[PDB]
């Protein structure tokens, strides 16, 4: 996104010298609903299914924002070993939908 | 028989319903049936994980031999007709045996009235054809309606593979067949390293209905047990080395062998090896595993010295020490020695202490999913109280199985000596 910033060089003598400090203050506070940004196009969260402690599942959410456009992702997990994990139970879903990892 | 027929018909309509049920998730995912070496799920994820190009050894999930990945490549599709086959066929092959063995025994039991061995009044104690014509349709119902057996099939677990092979090995025993008594005995220590302790009792009831008494001195028993063992050990080697090539590497004997004998999982089973190891002292952990794996074979030897002419028992007794200390126990393999028990419900009279031991056994039986249930879900419970689940139970078992050996015991002091 185009942004717009303010540069404070502190090597400028005309900026900040020996004889005053600086202290920059900005006046920022929650916009309202329709001032706010756009939803970045991804986000993601991470939680466990179910309860009790003999089995489970680690459930990935994937949020693909973009009104138009689809984009690879590349998701890595890493697991403990005692967190035991039966691969055969790998489930991709998107749209209510199977999908097929590109490479897995 | 149209009998065997109809009890075939009622157990497989039972195990179907119950695999349609919705019940068939719950069960198989109990621990008391399912084991580390004998889940279904570990069957599928070692099957996926060859999918991926990983070998299924690899991991830390899947400790089944390759025998089962090629039989289950091809029957994926069908597994719970396999396993209605497999329990089916235990089953036949069960009924089989105990129909051969009445004939035998009661051939020896005639032999020793006419040479009038027996005591001269032991009449009550004299089996006769009435009472055994039912005991091989008992047997195989106390193997196919039993609950163990039941939710051991639905659960879709390799036990009743394992079992299959062991009743056919004991029909093959049963039905002279040194050769085919040796192949299965060397199948069913390929899936359970325990089950070689069953060669004594092989080699025992193949020597006697040989007629080749068994003696130091003699030489005919040295060349047939030379044989018998040679026969064993080669179908083994030739297992072990043939399915070396199903994945071109030696890696399944670790995940499998390595696994029974060192316990690694300390997942929580109806066995007493789970706490013992994960409540443990790192200084004794070699000691106390190399004593409770040499427990499994340590009775096999003097329970020969005293059984040497009753192979049969010897062999009940041996499956039964086997379900009991077995590293990884289940259902399902205590089970298969609960199968015997109407070929020895003849030593009734002399049985002590059966009411209560039964009962302690469908108590801990009924225990289990509910204090699991507790510790697990509930989270009120300890893994303390499964703990004490396991010990009352594997005491009851024990307490059972001695009760019946000293019935037997009993019965043959009687026989030689005389009832009062
Ligand atoms: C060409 C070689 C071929 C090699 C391949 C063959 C493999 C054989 C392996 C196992 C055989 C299994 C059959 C066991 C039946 C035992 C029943 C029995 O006792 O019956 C006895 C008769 O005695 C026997 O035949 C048993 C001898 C077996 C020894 C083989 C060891 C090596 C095997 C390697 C395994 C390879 C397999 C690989 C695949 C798995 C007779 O009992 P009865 O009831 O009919 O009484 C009638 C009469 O009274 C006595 O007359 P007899 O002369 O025939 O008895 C001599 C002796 C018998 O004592 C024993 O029973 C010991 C052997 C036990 C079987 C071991 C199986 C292995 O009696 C005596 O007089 C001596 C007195 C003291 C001896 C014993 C006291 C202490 C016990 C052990 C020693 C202590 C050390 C610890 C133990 C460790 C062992 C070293
Ligand atoms: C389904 C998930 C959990 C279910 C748990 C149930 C599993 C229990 C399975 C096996 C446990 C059995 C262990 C001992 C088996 C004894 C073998 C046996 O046959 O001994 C027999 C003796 O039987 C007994 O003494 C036991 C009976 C006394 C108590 C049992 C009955 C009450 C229990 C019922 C509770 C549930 C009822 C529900 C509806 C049935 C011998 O009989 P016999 O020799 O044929 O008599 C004729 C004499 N010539
Ligand atoms: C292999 C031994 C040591 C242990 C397993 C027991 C076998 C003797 C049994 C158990 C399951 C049985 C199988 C169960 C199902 C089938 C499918 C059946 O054919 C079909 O129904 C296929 C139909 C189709 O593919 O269109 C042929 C017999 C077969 C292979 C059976 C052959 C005998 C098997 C392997
Ligand atoms: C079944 C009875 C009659 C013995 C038969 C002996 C051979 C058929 C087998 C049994 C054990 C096998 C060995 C078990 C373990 C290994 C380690 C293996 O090396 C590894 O990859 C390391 C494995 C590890 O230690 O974790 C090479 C094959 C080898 C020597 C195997 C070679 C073939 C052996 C000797
Ligand atoms: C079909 C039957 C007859 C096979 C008989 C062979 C087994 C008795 C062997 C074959 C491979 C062995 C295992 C190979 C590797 C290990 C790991 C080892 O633990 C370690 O990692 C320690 C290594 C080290 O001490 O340096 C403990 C023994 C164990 C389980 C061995 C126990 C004995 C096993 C199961
Ligand atoms: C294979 C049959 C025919 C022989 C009888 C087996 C048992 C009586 C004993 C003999 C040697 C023992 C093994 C010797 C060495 C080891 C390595 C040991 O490795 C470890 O230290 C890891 C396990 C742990 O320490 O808890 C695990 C036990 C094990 C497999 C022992 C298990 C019990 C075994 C197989
Ligand atoms: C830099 O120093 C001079 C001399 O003291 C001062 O007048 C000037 O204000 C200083 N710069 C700024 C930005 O204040």
């Amino acid at each position: 996104t185009r942004k717009t910033y303010a540069i404070y060089d502190l090597l400028d003598t005309a900026m900040i010298n020996n004889s005053r400090n600086l202290n920059i203050q900005l006046k920022w506070k929650r916009p309202p609903e329709n001032e706010a940004p756009p939803v970045p196009f991804l986000h993601a969260q991470r939680y466990v299914s179910g309860y009790g402690l003999q089995k489970g599942e680690l459930s990935t959410l994937l949020y693909n924002t973009h009104p138009y456009r689809a984009f690879p992702v590349l998701l890595l997990d890493t697991v403990p070993w005692y967190l035991r994990l039966y691969v055969h139970t790998l489930t991709i879903t998107s749209k209510g939908k199977e999908n097929k990892p590109s490479y897995i | 028989a149209a009998p065997l027929v109809l009890v075939l018909v009622v157990a497989v309509t039972v195990r179907a319903a119950l695999f349609r049920s919705s019940l068939a998730e719950f069960i198989s995912e109990r621990v008391e049936v399912v084991s580390p070496l004998s889940s279904w799920k570990r069957v599928v994820e070692g099957l996926s994980l060859l999918d991926l190009g990983v070998s299924p050894y690899s991991g830390a999930v899947f400790h089944e031999t390759p025998l089962i990945i090629y039989l289950f490549h091809f029957l994926i599709d069908y597994a719970e007709l396999v396993f209605m086959i497999t329990d089916a066929l235990t089953a036949i092959a069960l009924y089989f045996a105990i129909q051969d063995f009445n004939k035998v025994v009661f051939k020896k039991q005639k032999l020793l009235l006419e040479l009038d061995q027996y005591a001269p009044d032991v009449a009550e104690l004299i089996r006769t054809p009435m009472e055994m014509r039912y005991i091989p349709l008992k047997v195989a119902l106390f193997y196919l309606l039993n609950p163990y057996t039941i939710l051991s099939c639905v659960a879709k677990s390799t036990c009743a593979i394992n079992n299959t092979l062991i009743a056919f090995f004991i029909l093959t025993t049963i039905k002279g067949s040194a050769f085919l008594s040796a192949i299965f005995l060397a199948l069913a220590t390929y899936q359970s390293l325990y089950p070689l302790t069953l060669f004594v009792p092989g080699l025992l009831y193949l020597l006697q209905r040989q007629y080749i008494p068994v003696k130091m001195k003699s030489k005919a028993f040295w060349i047939f047990s030379w044989e018998y063992a040679m026969m064993y050990v080669g179908s083994l080697v030739v297992i072990i080395c043939l399915s070396f090539f199903l994945l071109s590497s030696w890696d399944f004997i670790p995940a499998v062998y390595g696994f029974i004998l060192s316990v690694p999982d300390l997942t929580p089973n109806i066995g007493l090896f789970w706490y013992f190891f994960a409540e443990m002292f790192e200084h004794f952990s070699l000691f106390f595993v190399c004593v409770f794996q040499i427990n499994v074979f340590f009775y096999t030897i003097p329970l020969a010295i005293k059984l040497k002419e009753h192979p049969i028992f010897f062999m009940f007794i041996q499956i039964a020490v086997i379900a009991i200390f077995k590293s990884y126990p289940t259902v399902g393999d205590v089970a298969l020695y609960m199968a015997f028990f109407p070929v020895w419900n003849h030593l009734y009279r002399f049985l002590r202490n059966i009411f209560v031991l039964t009962c302690i056994i469908i108590v801990c039986s009924l225990l289990f999913p509910v204090l699991w249930h507790l510790w697990i879900y509930a989270g009120s419970a300890n893994s303390n109280f499964f703990y004490a689940i396991t010990l009352t139970f594997n005491v009851g078992q024990i307490l059972l199985i001695s009760d019946y050996f000293y019935a037997f015991l009993r019965r043959e002091y009687y026989l030689t000596h005389g009832l009062y």
